[PDB]
């Protein structure tokens, strides 16, 4: 060719001139006959202004550039020989960009493991090849470099040796200038992050069914760091973790007893170490470790009930005890059986031993002293006491101010505790209904509660029988029966209206009651609605307490269509027709 | 030069202490070897022991002053790179042995420290063949008690760093 | 007899292979060349102890000296010994008296070198041997040390005292403990007490490579390889290399490998088709060799190909360009050309030599492919290359099959409204996605004003507003391609209200029996369509073509329900295009019960009877046709006078049942009736399938 174009590979700062030639040769000089006054340099393509475009000599032409923007420019040199043909001599690539900054950010961690891995930040992108190099040397002696193969960790190769301060730092370097980092001098032996725990194990106590101890080991390289370890513990439904006061795990250890717990819970843990200097990193957390802690002693004995059914003209009584379970709570454990002792205060005791809830035993007419402890792997419970009074006493204490009244979808019952000392209270109730007897459902609450709700699954527009009954040191109190509504509605059908008489001018109404399965609320009123063909829309009112009615404002040979509903607390329901003929 | 061994002392000493604990330790060094010339029978322990290369004894170290003792130290270091440098080169099995290289990188580390530490004190430190084998039971014998006389001279010389730590004037 | 008697000139040893050279020559020979048999006795500690008879036989020249070598199990350095030769010919043609020379004198071979008062040697020192060999091993200590008790690792040994200051001992098929030696130490137990002792070096054996085989690739480079079966290199410097030499008989060229189970050939050119290699294992003791054969064609692995580029030359058409590495003409390969699309494969077989192409044809449009292709040898087949994939998508082409049109004209406003109802197009069917449709009206009174309309798709309706002037119109599909074929459709002069007869039919579930009477002889076919009949809806125009040569088709469609009339029209269409209507038809697809009473009203009102009217039945919004009426008249003294059937009630009452015949009377009068009474009835009509819903009676009182 003619020869090149120098610089081969020009390299400009973005803001800045550049200057570029294009030598010829003589041999297509003398060949060609174009001398450095027919060149015509293109860029991308484009003809450039002769305004930049300056011959210096014979062979050699300049052009100029004022803060070019454009990145890649191809910048090609080309002679225009006879018959405006052009011919290309010499193409090359000018880039643009900026040198790269001072990197920072310069930190190190060391793996259990693995080799040292050190991390940094480029800053601004300089849209060259830019290789980053990083340094490391002893105070007398040096290492391999750490070329960065791709973006910007590397990882160094040789083995990581502990108790040596090293310094390291990155170099950047471009086709446009080299800079390095500042250099930082640590220890390896403070930038270890060790591996989580394994073979966690939960163990319990048959003593302390309140503890937990724990058992791991650790790596910790063979025995030669220290770690200190952070605990967490939780439950098996709640999703926060509790952690444990970091000042009790700083010691070396690999076993730990965590006290305060919950009888017969289970629970979960996790555990992570870091060295006992509180430098390094902390490790990640371990595999989850199930245990569950041992039984013991319940607490509360189970709430005990006793029903008699009247039987006249026996000496024998038949008398049913019954008696709940105790929730998971209180039982701290699975309940085995329940014994029961009975004694008339002067003979010996009767011990049985039933599995279920409930017992059924002949007793005679004197007073009895009875006893109920639930029994556990462990030990039994405490011992309840309910005696059964004689069947020729009658109470003499009974609750006054009974009230209830649904509240927040809760049926709450109030009452005013009697003037003499009881032991507890019982609540009893029931559905009503015409049709099948209703199921015995009871529940004990302590002396000090007057007022609380029904514990059980109710359900909406039925008629509950609630009674009350205190339970004295000596034998039950008074008993009473009051009834209440959850959520009243509408009655489902109007009640059958019938005529007892008619009269010239004058007729009763009666009708019949609406059933408790049928009323679904309490009522309150009865409207009697009566219109004949051609007549007005007449409504009557008149309260629930009165079954007969006496309509008046009647007219002879008239026929007349009656209607009744009745209406509760959440709206009404219209009754059937019926027409009278009035002679 | 200054770009490394920083002006703290106690963390270097510490360090110096670490080191010496951990290298003066039988199953280090001393024990694969054993194990891997199959020198497991007492009567090849007690030859072991009882050939013995003259290393310094303790009361010469806990006699000298610190910087006797610290060049003392650096020219032992010296000999023992060397002797497992000769052995390393008469083995000829690199990838069988590894706790060679572990030990060679350890010595260093030490050399590393004891210069610094010298250097921090104001003290100017004093500066300075048949690969084949005739027998072998004889190389070994020797190789094992220059072995057991390096770890006992380890020994003592961590002893003497506890003995600067706790006195510290 | 001459006497042949040997004389011994020199005597040599040789401690590391425990040898012992021996030259000698004879001076009573007087011929230049001749055979002769050389009897050999070895002694041992003395000249008494014969140990060893051999006899040797080569010829012998003039001047010539003959070398003979013996080897001692025990090493020389432990004791001396005695040799003495003697010779005799092989005469067996002249002087047939094979009788022995004098024996020579007794050359004493004595190799012991020192002893120590003091100290103590052992021979041999660091032995090679292989597993499962024997070795006898000696020991000489001086005069001081008494009582030497040699031990294994940890066991006793059995010494044997060949002599008053040596001990020799034994060991039997020694087996391999480690790849650093077995320590054999022995402590004196009286004198110097130190142990001494030597290493002994155990080797396992050398075993042959297994499945040796070799392979090319691109006719430069054969990647043989083979198994090495056992490692047997030591630790010390004994024993460190293990050489693999391949070395071929054709070229004979042969070099060490750097590798164990592998090798990198590089061949000559020449062209040159033959191999035969021989793999020779060789290390300090033995050497094992195998021998290989083969052909470079017979055993070629091709590549995967390359410079694979595809191209489009049609919604149908497509090349399948590609190319190998062959050297050679008569080398051809086998490729297979794979065709995959959704779950249809299609598959061949093709030969090129060194690059060829395959024309697809036959493709689906709007579809993707993907190409996979793979070569081998054609001939002898060695392997399958691998697979290469390509993925192309085809473009879209202009429909090709016409689309359905059918229309509903009415008068509205004077004017003929005409509304054009059209099906949507299948996939296969369209080639594409459908843009537009083109919808062009031309009139036949003026063919040079033709009105253009644009329906963008998904509208399937559109309405037009013309006059009673025939006109003609033509639609088409538009996609980003080009056109479809157009359908030719045309109106005529009649309103579409031609008064045709009405014919009920009876529907199947989920058929309709539609015949229609042909009335013209020169027809192309006919159309049919039908509407819901229902009160708040607008029907959908469903219609179906069919041919000139049917008259009876059942249609089928999911949409049918029971309880809503479909009014059927049949249009013909004659050669001109031109639909006219010929029959009407109506049917339910299932009869069901009447929903809907008529309101009954009495006109009049006499003390013996009362007569009953209700308004005209809508029999067009029905759920079937009405067949007649049931009226159910109630009273309590009255009797059911024929033709009234009778029907008793449990209430004590009396109920008589009348069946209207004929859904046109809507009056009817019953008598035998009493005055100053109550009466109650209701009306109801009835379907093939039942009466209507049972209502309540209406109160009339009769004076
Ligand atoms: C060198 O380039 C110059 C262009 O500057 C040219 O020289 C001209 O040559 C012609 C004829 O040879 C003369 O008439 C002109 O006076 C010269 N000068 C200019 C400015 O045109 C030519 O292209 C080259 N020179 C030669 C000798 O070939
Ligand atoms: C005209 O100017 C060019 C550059 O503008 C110069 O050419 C140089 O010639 C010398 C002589 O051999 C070379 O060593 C240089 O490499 C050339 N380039 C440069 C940039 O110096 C020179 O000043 C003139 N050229 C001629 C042929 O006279
Ligand atoms: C070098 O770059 C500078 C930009 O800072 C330019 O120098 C002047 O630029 C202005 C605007 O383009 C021109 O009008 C002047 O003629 C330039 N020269 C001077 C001396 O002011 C220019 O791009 C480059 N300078 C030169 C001398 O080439
Ligand atoms: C300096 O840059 C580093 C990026 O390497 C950042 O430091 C940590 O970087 C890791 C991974 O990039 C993050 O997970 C951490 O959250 C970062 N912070 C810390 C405190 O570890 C961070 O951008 C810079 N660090 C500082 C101390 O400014
Ligand atoms: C009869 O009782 C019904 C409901 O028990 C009453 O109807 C409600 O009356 C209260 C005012 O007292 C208002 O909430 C509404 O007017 C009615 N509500 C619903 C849900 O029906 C009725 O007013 C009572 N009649 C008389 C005469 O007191
Ligand atoms: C001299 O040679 C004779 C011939 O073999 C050997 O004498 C044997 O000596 C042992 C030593 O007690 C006896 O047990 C044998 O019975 C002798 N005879 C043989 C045939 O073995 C021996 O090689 C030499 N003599 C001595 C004393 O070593
Ligand atoms: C090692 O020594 C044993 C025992 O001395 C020898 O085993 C002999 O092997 C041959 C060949 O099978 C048998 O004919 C002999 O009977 C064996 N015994 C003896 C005493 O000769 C043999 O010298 C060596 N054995 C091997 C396996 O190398
Ligand atoms: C096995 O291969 C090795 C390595 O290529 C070679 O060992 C050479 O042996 C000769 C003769 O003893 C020496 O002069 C060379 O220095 C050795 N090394 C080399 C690289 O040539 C030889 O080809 C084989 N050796 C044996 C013992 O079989
Ligand atoms: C093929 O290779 C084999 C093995 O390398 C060789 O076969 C030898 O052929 C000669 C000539 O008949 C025999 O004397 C040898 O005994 C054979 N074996 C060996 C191991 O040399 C020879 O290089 C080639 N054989 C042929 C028939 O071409
Ligand atoms: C090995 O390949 C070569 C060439 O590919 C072939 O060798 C032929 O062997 C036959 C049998 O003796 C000869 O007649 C031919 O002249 C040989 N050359 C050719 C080009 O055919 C053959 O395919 C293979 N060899 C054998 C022995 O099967
Ligand atoms: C795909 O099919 C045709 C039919 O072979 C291809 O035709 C090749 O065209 C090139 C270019 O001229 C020739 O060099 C080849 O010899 C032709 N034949 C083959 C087998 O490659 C062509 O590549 C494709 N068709 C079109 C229209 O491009
Ligand atoms: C950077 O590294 C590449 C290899 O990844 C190398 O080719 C190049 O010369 C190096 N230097 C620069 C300035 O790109
Ligand atoms: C940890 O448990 C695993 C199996 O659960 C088993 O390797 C071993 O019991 C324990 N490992 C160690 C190193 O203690
Ligand atoms: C309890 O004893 C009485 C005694 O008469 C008798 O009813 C029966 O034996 C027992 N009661 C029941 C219900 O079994
Ligand atoms: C004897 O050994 C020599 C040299 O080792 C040599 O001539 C050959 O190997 C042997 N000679 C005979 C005749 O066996
Ligand atoms: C040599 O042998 C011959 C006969 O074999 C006989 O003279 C004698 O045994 C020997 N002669 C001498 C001089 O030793
Ligand atoms: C073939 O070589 C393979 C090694 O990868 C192995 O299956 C075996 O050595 C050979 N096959 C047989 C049947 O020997
Ligand atoms: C190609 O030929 C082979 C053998 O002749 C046979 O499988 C078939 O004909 C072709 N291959 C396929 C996949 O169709």
């Amino acid at each position: 060719p003619c020869g090149y174009i120098y610089p081969e590979f020009p390299v400009v700062q973005r803001g800045s001139n550049f200057t570029a030639i294009c030598v010829l040769k003589e041999a297509c000089l003398q060949h060609y006959y174009v001398n450095a006054s027919y060149i015509v340099w293109k860029t991308n393509h484009a003809a450039v202004p002769r305004e930049q475009v300056t011959v210096i000599n014979r062979t050699t032409s300049s052009v100029t550039f004022t803060d070019v923007v454009l990145p890649s420019v191809q910048l090609t040199c080309n002679i225009l020989s006879f018959g405006q043909i052009e011919q290309n001599v010499y193409g090359v690539t000018m880039l643009s960009g900026f040198p790269p900054d001072k990197p920072t950010n310069l930190t190190c961690i060391v793996n259990e493991g693995k080799n040292m891995l050190c991390q940094w930040d480029p800053g601004r992108e300089t849209y060259l090849e830019t290789n980053y190099t990083l340094k490391s040397e002893w105070a007398t002696e040096k290492f391999p470099d750490c070329q960065s193969k791709h973006g910007t960790s590397c990882m160094v190769s040789y083995m990581p040796t502990y108790y040596v301060n090293i310094e390291v730092w990155v170099e950047a370097e471009n086709a446009l200038g080299k800079v390095s980092s500042e250099s930082i001098n640590f220890d390896p032996v403070d930038k270890v992050k060790p591996t989580p725990p394994y073979n966690l194990s939960v163990t319990n106590s048959e003593e302390l069914s309140s503890i937990l101890k724990l058992s791991w080991v650790s790596s910790g390289l063979g025995g030669l760091l220290d770690l200190k370890s952070d605990i967490q513990y939780r439950t098996k439904d709640a999703s926060t973790w509790i952690q444990v006061p970091l000042e009790d795990t700083m010691s070396p250890r690999t076993s730990f007893t965590v006290q305060d717990l919950k009888p017969f819970t289970e629970y979960v843990f996790r555990i992570r170490s870091i060295k006992d200097s509180g430098k390094g990193y902390w490790s990640d957390w371990s595999e989850e470790a199930s245990g569950t802690t041992y039984e013991d002693r319940p607490s509360r004995p189970p709430s005990f009930w006793y029903k008699t059914n009247p039987s006249h003209g026996q000496e024998y009584r038949s008398v049913r005890l019954i008696w709940k379970a105790l929730p998971l709570s209180e039982a701290n454990g699975k309940i085995l059986d329940y014994e029961v002792i009975l004694t008339q205060s002067k003979s010996v005791s009767q011990t049985y031993t039933v599995t279920g809830t409930e017992l059924t035993v002949n007793l005679t007419n004197d007073r009895y002293v009875a006893s109920l402890a639930a029994r556990n792997k462990v030990g039994k419970s405490a011992a309840a006491v309910l005696t059964i009074p004689s069947p020729h006493v009658t109470a003499a204490y009974s609750v006054v101010n009974l009230k209830a009244f649904p509240k927040d979808n809760l049926l709450w019952v109030e009452w005013t505790p009697p003037p003499k000392p009881v032991s507890k209270y019982i609540l009893e109730w029931c559905v009503l209904s015409e049709n099948a007897p209703c199921v015995e459902d009871w529940q004990q609450e302590d002396a000090t509660v007057n007022r609380t709700h029904l514990r059980g699954r109710l359900l909406e527009s039925k008629c509950y029988q609630i009674t009350v009954t205190p339970v004295f040191a000596t034998g039950p109190g008074g008993s009473e029966s009051l009834k209440a509504y959850l959520k009243q509605a509408a009655p489902a059908r109007g009640p059958t209206v019938r005529t007892k008489k008619v009269g010239k001018n004058e007729a009763v109404l009666a009708w019949d009651q609406i059933p408790v399965d049928d009323q679904n609320g309490f009522i309150r009123n009865y409207s009697i609605s009566y219109r004949t063909s051609v007549g007005k829309e007449m409504v009557v009112h008149v309260d629930s307490s009165h079954t007969e009615y006496t309509l008046s404002s009647l007219s002879s040979d008239t026929l007349y269509m009656v209607r009744m509903a009745a209406y509760t607390d959440e709206g009404g329901k219209d009754g059937p027709e019926f027409t009278f003929t009035t002679p | 030069a200054n770009r490394g061994c920083s002006n703290s002392s106690s963390q270097l000493l510490s360090q110096l202490q670490n080191q010496a604990n951990l290298t003066g330790n039988t199953e280090s060094l001393l024990e694969p070897y054993i194990r891997l010339q199959n020198l497991n029978t007492p009567d090849l322990r007690a030859a072991c022991t009882q050939h013995s290369v003259a290393f310094p004894s303790e009361d010469t170290l806990r006699q000298l002053s610190k910087p006797h003792f610290l060049s003392t130290v650096y020219t032992t270091l010296d000999r023992v790179l060397y002797q497992l440098d000769a052995l390393r080169q008469k083995f000829l099995k690199t990838p069988a042995f590894p706790k060679l290289d572990s030990a060679r990188h350890n010595i260093l580390g030490i050399r590393n420290n004891v210069f610094c530490m010298a250097r921090l004190l104001n003290h100017s430190l004093e500066i300075p063949r048949s690969t084949t084998t005739p027998d072998v039971f004889n190389t070994k014998i020797g190789s094992c008690g220059f072995l057991w006389g390096y770890h006992r001279f380890m020994g003592s010389v961590g002893r003497v760093f506890r003995e600067w730590d706790d006195g510290s004037t | 007899p001459l006497p042949l008697t040997p004389e011994i000139h020199k005597v040599s040893f040789q401690l590391k292979l425990q040898e012992v050279n021996l030259e000698w020559t004879v001076p009573a020979l007087t011929h230049e060349e001749l055979n002769m048999i050389f009897q050999i006795e070895i002694s041992r500690l003395n000249i008494s102890n014969t140990i060893w008879v051999e006899n040797y036989s080569t010829t012998v020249k003039r001047e010539e000296a003959v070398r003979w070598n013996w080897t001692s199990d025990i090493p020389l350095e432990c004791v001396k010994h005695f040799i003495r030769i003697r010779a005799l010919v092989d005469d067996t043609k002249s002087l047939p008296q094979s009788s022995w020379g004098n024996w020579s004198s007794w050359k004493e071979v004595n190799a012991k070198v020192s002893v120590e008062p003091d100290k103590s040697l052992i021979f041999p020192k660091d032995k090679v041997l292989e597993e499962g060999s024997n070795v006898t091993i000696c020991l000489m200590y001086g005069q001081n040390v008494y009582n030497v008790s040699c031990k294994l690792q940890d066991e006793p040994i059995h010494g044997e005292q060949l002599d008053s200051h040596v001990s020799l001992l034994k060991l039997n098929n020694v087996v391999f403990l480690s790849d650093t030696g077995t320590n054999i130490n022995c402590q004196a137990t009286k004198g110097p007490k130190r142990i001494f002792g030597t290493v002994l070096f155990v080797s396992k054996v050398l075993e042959e490579p297994k499945n040796v085989s070799c392979e090319t690739r691109d006719f430069k480079t054969l990647d043989c390889s083979w198994e090495p079966g056992v490692d047997t290199t030591l630790t010390w410097r004994k024993q460190r290399f293990q050489n693999y030499t391949l070395c071929e008989s054709f070229s004979k060229r042969c070099e060490v490998s750097n590798y164990r189970n592998s090798y990198t050939w590089q061949i000559t050119e020449g062209s040159q088709e033959m191999y035969n290699f021989t793999l020779t294992a060789e290390n300090q003791l033995r050497k094992r060799s195998v021998n290989i054969n083969f052909n470079l064609t017979h055993r070629v692995h091709p590549k995967a190909p390359q410079d694979v580029t595809l191209k489009i030359i049609g919604a149908t058409k497509a090349n399948m360009t590609w190319k190998v590495h062959s050297h050679g003409n008569n080398y051809t390969l086998l490729c297979q050309v794979k065709l995959q699309y959704g779950e249809v494969i299609h598959e061949h077989n093709v030969s090129v030599h060194m690059s060829a192409n395959y024309l697809f044809s036959d493709l689906d449009p709007d579809t993707k492919y993907k190409a996979f292709v793979r070569c081998a040898s054609a001939n002898h087949f060695w392997k399958w290359s691998d697979w290469t994939q390509k993925e192309f998508s085809t473009p879209e082409t202009a429909p090709s099959q016409a689309l359905d049109v059918w229309r509903q004209v009415w008068s509205e406003n004077g004017r003929r409204i005409v509304t054009l109802f059209w099906k949507p197009l299948l996939k296969s069917q369209a080639n594409g996605k459908i843009i537009s449709y083109n919808i062009v009206v031309e009139n036949e009174a003026k063919p040079t004003e033709s009105e253009h309309y644009c329906v963008w798709a998904p509208a399937l309706s559109t309405n037009l507003s013309l006059d009673l002037q025939p006109y003609k119109i033509r639609i088409t599909t538009n996609n980003s391609m080009g056109a479809s074929p157009e359908s030719l459709m045309v109106l005529s002069n009649d309103s579409g209200h031609e008064e045709v007869k009405e014919k009920t039919i009876k529907g199947i579930k989920d058929a309709f029996n539609i015949s229609w009477e042909p009335v013209s002889g020169d027809t192309m076919g006919y159309v049919v369509d039908w509407c819901a009949h229902s009160q708040d809806q607008r029907c959908d125009l469903q219609w179906k073509n069919l041919g000139p040569n049917t008259t009876s088709t059942t249609i089928t469609s999911d949409d049918f329900k029971p309880g809503v009339r479909y009014n059927f029209r049949i249009f013909e269409r004659s050669v001109e295009h031109k639909a006219r209507l010929v029959e009407k038809q109506r049917g339910y697809t299932q009869e069901l019960a009447p929903l809907v009473n008529p309101k009954v009203e009495i006109p009049y009102s006499t003390p013996n009877s009362f007569v009953l009217r209700w308004p005209d039945y809508d029999s067009d919004f029905q759920a079937g046709f009405i067949k007649g009426y049931l009226v159910y008249v109630k009273s309590k003294e009255m009797q059911c006078n024929q033709p009234w059937e009778r029907t008793l009630l449990p209430d004590n009452s009396v109920l008589c049942k009348y069946d209207i015949n004929g859904s046109e009377t809507k009056t009817l009068t019953v008598e035998n009736l009493q005055p100053e009474s109550l009466y109650e009835f209701f009306v109801t009509p009835y379907t093939s399938a039942g009466p209507g819903p049972n209502e309540t009676f209406t109160k009339v009182t009769t004076p």
